[PDB]
RNA sequence: CGAAUUUGGGUAUAGGGGCGAAAGACUAAUCGAACCAUCUAGUAGCUGGUUCCUGCCGAAGUUUCCCUCAGGAUAGCAGAAGCUCGUAUCAGUUUUAUGAGGUAAAGCGAAUGAUUAGAGGUUCCGGGGUCGAAAUGACCUUGACCUAUUCUCAAACUUUAAAUAUGUAAGAAGUCCUUGUUACUUAAUUGAACGUGGACAUUUGAAUGAAGAGCUUUUAGUGGGCCAUUUUUGGUAAGCAGAACUGGCGAUGCGGGAUGAACCGAACGUAGAGUUAAGGUGCCGGAAUACACGCUCAUCAGACACCACAAAAGGUGUUAGUU
RNA sequence: UGAUUUCUGCCCAGUGCUCUGAAUGUCAAAGUGAAGAAAUUCAACCAAGCGCGGGUAAACGGCGGGAGUAACUAUGACUC
RNA sequence: AAGACAUUGUCAGGUGGGGAGUUUGGCUGGGGCGGCACAUCUGUUAAACGAUAACGCAGAUGUCCUAAGGGGGGCUCAUGGAGAACAGAAAUCUCCAGUAGAACAAAAGGGUAAAAGCCCCCUUGAUUUUGAUUUUCAGUGUGAAUACAAACCAUGAAAGUGUGGCCUAUCGAUCCUUUAGUCCCUCGGAAUUUGAGGCUAGAGGUGCCAGAAAAGUUACCACAGGGAUAACUGGCUUGUGGCAGUCAAGCGUUCAUAGCGACAUUGCUUUUUGAUUCUUCGAUGUCGGCUCUUCCUAUCAUACCGAAGCAGAAUUCGGUAAG
RNA sequence: GGUUGCGGCCAUAUCUACCAGAAAGCACCGUUUCCCGUCCGAUCAACUGUAGUUAAGCUGGUAAGAGCCUGACCGAGUAGUGUAGUGGGUGACCAUACGCGAAACUCAGGUGCUGCAAUCU
RNA sequence: CGCGGGGUGGAGCAGCCCGGUAGCUCGUCGGGCUCAUAACCCGAAGGUCGUCGGUUCAAAUCCGGCCCCCGCAACCA
């Protein structure tokens, strides 16, 4: 008979660690985590209580709810044709801020700094992000650096 | 199992609404009384030509029943009634667990 | 007569049909589930907020 | 009476060794892995030839037992024992499943067909792949034709297609023979009974010196 | 073939009944339940058929439940009717930033399990031999056991660990001063949530595209699938059985593979011209008995994927290649 | 069952059939007493049957293993 | 003669295949036997998000626990070394080493070291109310449950922890019966009591586990269909059957391959039997024999040859060769 | 800079051996009247900091130390892998084209940093 | 009309973690016996552990054209 239980085949994902096992530290307790906050899920599996299913193992959301040991993460899971909203109450331990949210506040205000900058002056900040241009021409020197010619080398069993 | 024969519990009594001491029991069946609704439609049904008229159960497979406990107030006599999960032996009667005894 | 069991053959196609578009998202989500104390305080408070912009802009 | 080669040739099926979940497999049809003067030293026998393997396939127990047997045979009959050392390097660990089946009249009727067909072991392979070393044999240049006929007559016996290469190592070490060389006019090697004992740059000196004494004090 | 005989006529036995020296036999060519009419146009998830044209759109053999497995409901795919709204809250795509993974690989002088070989020291029980009448007074073995160790491995082993896939974010529902409200919270006008006042334009905060975003109702058919290339399970294997992603056939003609549902090209209104794709240019057959370099002579040559088969081994046949 | 001839061995444990009742057995309607305000409980060798007993196989039917044992060996008259 | 007994009528118990009606699961490499892949859980198939099949692999569940639930405190476990009279390989005591190699009810996988293990103390949070949420999912239900809220408690000095078992399995609709709960609502001409019916939560069970009430046989058989599916041929495959190669350890009285030839290995064959289910179930007449023709060669004989352990004579091996 | 109390990251912090440690900052103790707990003031509890050592817990330093971290044009653009071909090959498998890209090996370096508060020749 | 779970010898059995370096019951008129004698009984003991080739580091217990107990066919509808 087939198996799909809560934690089937969460083996090695719900694994602790290597050298990381026992006790968690308690940053994770510290941390603060507020509504409209994104999260990323990563389960630990040494703690059982308010954990998450295997398929939001690795998923991010935003916090919609806070609570005494807990945080209420909204995620958009793609049920056949559509995705729907589900809530989850997950634990801080498994629980873990957004360093990609992080940047993107931290840009926010670069942004900001600069757009104030040009209204002081007006020098053509170009606020937005642009892709890696084609490398522009270039003069590059052989003095010193005189080209070293190379050949195939014949095969040689080198057993 | 082995379940005790006092227990405080939540009493909703309508003066207790706070944990109280009750005492336990098992809880019986009861007599399946004549003249009820059902009964006296069965029996009506029944009667005349026609053989059986209702389905009768022969597939059992539980090997257990659920075993509920009635517990009695001993502030207002209020019962509550509260099942467990299958178990194949139950008690009432509390003989300790004895940890570093022999035999 | 053995028949066969399970495929996912032409499910995504068939979802992608007029499938995966994201779902429509709100200002002012729906505020269920939520802590009900966290609740009541936010009622109260929005009540508060609702009289003292009616008193500054009578 | 056994099933032949040529159906149990390619690495079509996973790995499938022995474990506590097969718990029954036969014993393998090789068990002697050294052949020839093993006790001998990285100094007496200086040349190696290797018979490798072109192909990704399984060799049999019985197979690596039968060109084990005719190269050792072949070169204690030609040069003696006491001329070489043969080592195979393929172990079989793949155990090989097999559904019986009836060979009588109402197979038809009461043999079940291909419902239930998990076979059970009755032998077993290593799986080479390409370059992979099958033989090895240490030896003297004085026997290198020897032992490249009797690699030659392995080669008969083994299927598939197979390699027979003069490695520039010093016999089973892994270092080319200048290299060696100098290291043994030097004290960075030293002999234990088969193989050989190589100095550290690194780790506790007054152990080294106690120890590879003739590097330090030569 | 003188009788348990053969037979006419008249009688009796009538359908779940009769009759049967017994065959389920006979009972008006009907018998393991006659015939006639009616209930009755009995029911059928099962066969067969289901009648004009053109135009536009256009599938499914999949999810869950069902005495469900030749069938239904349900969701999905499709049509129709539209509604609110003008360059939209978007995307089978990429980039930047940030997560998750334990598969390929790799590893086993790293854990677990498997496994080859030594050598060194073996004295905390074990075996025999030689010093041969005394114990930890000696050596060779098994090795109560460390290495410089060494050869191989693992779908249900692993420190490490890809590629491809995969979750987010790239702002106006945003960023900064007033904390205005609170019955939440704080030792505390401390925080939390919501908000009033103010500042931010043609780089409103990456690329590319957008064929109009978004939304509702209702309903058909379907719920036997099959076949490539890759991953992959059982099997000796199968034009075998079973899975994953994608693309196809079903449902689809057309050019090519002579022929062929799936292969290669390419998808289709009616015509004309030009150019090609795949495949080809000796003749069948439209197109060079082209051009250039070699190799091959077969008393079963070889001739273009899917594909319509061939191996180990061998040959101073011939050709070309370290010492 | 199937002339004549000669026989029809053992088994009533089981399933049947059959035969009087010992009665801490089971025991329906109707009847008899408690209680209740009235519809709503026990007692009766309870009747027959069932169960408990006795017969019956020319009723349906059934009719077993292992081992050790004898002066070549073999078997087992014998024994457990 | 018999007699208030027979008989007759009604009700009640028994007997009653003599007769009547009906039923006698599903999956399934055809059915049947077997098994449960039918409701579930662990690891792996499974191809590093999720999902993912086979009568795949290795297993497990329908239980058990007033503690094996909850809180606090203290200690560290499995092993190994050394030591202590009986006492020794194993009895109790004491040090040292000890990343867990122990234990945690069970099956497996995770997880846990001033603990999640062992011991000690208290205890019933395995309590009440109804919401929200995750998992299979249609985002339906059952099973577990993650986080709160409002209470009442347990424990601890306190922070806190506790809504059963460290987590992943350990289970059950309508109808009926039964029990608990402001004795709340109704019995409809008005009422008091008994009784009955209601509201909200449990239990009595459906293991085919979204839940029918259920024995066979048909060789006397019938119908609707099915090549969705077995018994022929044919088709793929060749395990198996048959035949043929390669290598050479040996056999051949010293003298490997005259003739054989182990261990191994490479094939061919559709004259065996399996495997498969593609065609045929609105029928392709099914074993054998007789008769008759043709074809293949893997040649038994006949023609001509080569090689022998060919002397001659029989023989053996092989070549052209199916006339 | 040493030390203590509370810590953050949790071995560059661990483990083996040895050497060093002024002054401050746990010590054997004097102790068991009281609080408290054990077979045992050994652990735990409690009162004196007084006669007294750097014992050495602790810290620091040293080992061609083990281990553990950090790198590399070392291994190695190798194993593997996405995409493509009417590519090779009987096949097994292999090469190429457009990309991504390991681990083990081999060298080299290092052997705790740091926050709050208090205190110290 | 196959192939196997084992052949020690006139009847049978290997500490199966494949270094078998010399095991158990039979004959034996030996011992005694109220039948000049019968049932009965401590002990000297033959097998390289089935004729032969390869594992052959020392080893003929593994593979092979010997019949058997058994399981599923004198092969075909």
């Amino acid at each position: 008979g087939k198996s799909h239980g809560y934690r089937s085949r969460t083996r090695y994902m719900f694994q602790r660690d290597f050298r990381k096992h026992g006790a968690v530290h308690l940053s994770t307790y510290l941390k603060v985590y507020k509504v409209g906050d994104i999260v990323d899920i990563k389960a630990n599996g040494s703690i059982q209580k308010g954990m998450p299913h295997k398929f939001y193992q690795g998923k991010t959301g935003v916090v919609y709810n806070v609570t005494k040991s807990s945080v209420g993460v909204i995620i958009n899971k793609m049920v056949g044709n559509r995705y729907l909203e589900k809530r989850l109450n997950l634990r801080v331990e498994h629980i873990k801020h957004s360093k990609c949210r992080q940047e993107f506040l931290e840009r926010v205000k670069a942004n900001a700094a600069k757009r104030a900058e040009a209204k002081a002056q007006g020098v053509a900040v170009q606020l937005k992000r642009q892709p890696a241009q084609p490398r522009e021409s270039r003069i590059v020197s052989t003095e010193g650096n005189v080209p070293q010619t190379l050949a195939p080398v014949p095969y040689e069993t080198f057993i | 199992v082995n379940v005790p024969k006092t227990r405080k519990t939540y009493c909703k009594g309508k003066t207790c609404r706070k944990h109280t001491q009750h005492k336990v029991t098992q809880y019986k069946a009861g007599k399946a009384s004549l003249f009820a609704q059902g009964k006296r439609r069965y029996d009506r049904k029944q009667s005349g030509f026609g053989g059986q008229t209702k389905p009768v159960f022969h597939k059992k497979a539980k090997t257990t029943k659920k075993v509920v406990l009635r517990l009695e107030c001993v502030k207002c006599k209020t019962r509550a009634q509260l099942t467990l999960k299958r178990c194949k032996h139950f008690e009432l009667g509390g003989e300790k667990k004895q940890k570093g005894q022999a035999l | 007569a053995k028949s066969k069991n399970h495929t996912a053959h032409n499910q995504t196609r068939k979802a992608h049909r007029n499938g995966i578009k994201k779902p429509k998202t709100y200002k002012y989500p729906s505020l269920k589930g939520v802590d009900p104390k966290f609740r009541r305080n936010h009622k109260h408070a929005l009540h508060g907020t609702a009289k003292a912009l009616a008193a500054a802009k009578k | 009476a056994r099933r032949p080669a040529r159906c149990y040739r390619y690495q079509k099926n996973k790995p499938y060794p022995k474990s506590r979940y097969n718990r029954a497999v036969p014993d393998s049809k090789i068990r002697i892995y050294d052949l020839g003067k093993k006790k001998a030293t990285v100094d007496e026998f200086p040349l190696c030839v290797h018979l490798v393997s072109n192909e990704l396939e399984q060799l049999s127990s019985e197979a690596l037992e039968a060109a084990r047997i005719c190269a050792n045979k072949y070169m204690t009959t030609v040069s003696g024992r006491d001329a070489f050392h043969l080592r195979v390097r393929v172990h079989p660990f793949h155990v090989l499943r097999i559904n019986k089946m009836l060979s009588c009249a109402g197979a038809d009727r009461l043999q079940q067909g291909m419902r239930g067909a998990w076979g059970k072991p009755h032998g077993l392979a290593a799986r080479v792949d390409i370059g992979q070393i099958i033989f090895s044999v240490r030896t003297k240049d004085s026997n290198k034709d020897v032992v490249v006929e009797g690699l030659r007559r392995a080669r008969y016996k083994f299927p598939g297609q197979q390699k027979i290469i003069l490695s520039k190592k010093w016999g089973f070490t892994n270092l080319d023979r200048p290299e060696y060389l100098k290291k043994r006019e030097a004290g960075e090697v030293k002999d234990d009974g088969a193989f050989v004992k190589f100095l550290s740059k690194k780790g506790s000196l007054e152990n080294n010196i106690r120890e590879f004494p003739e590097y330090f004090a030569a």
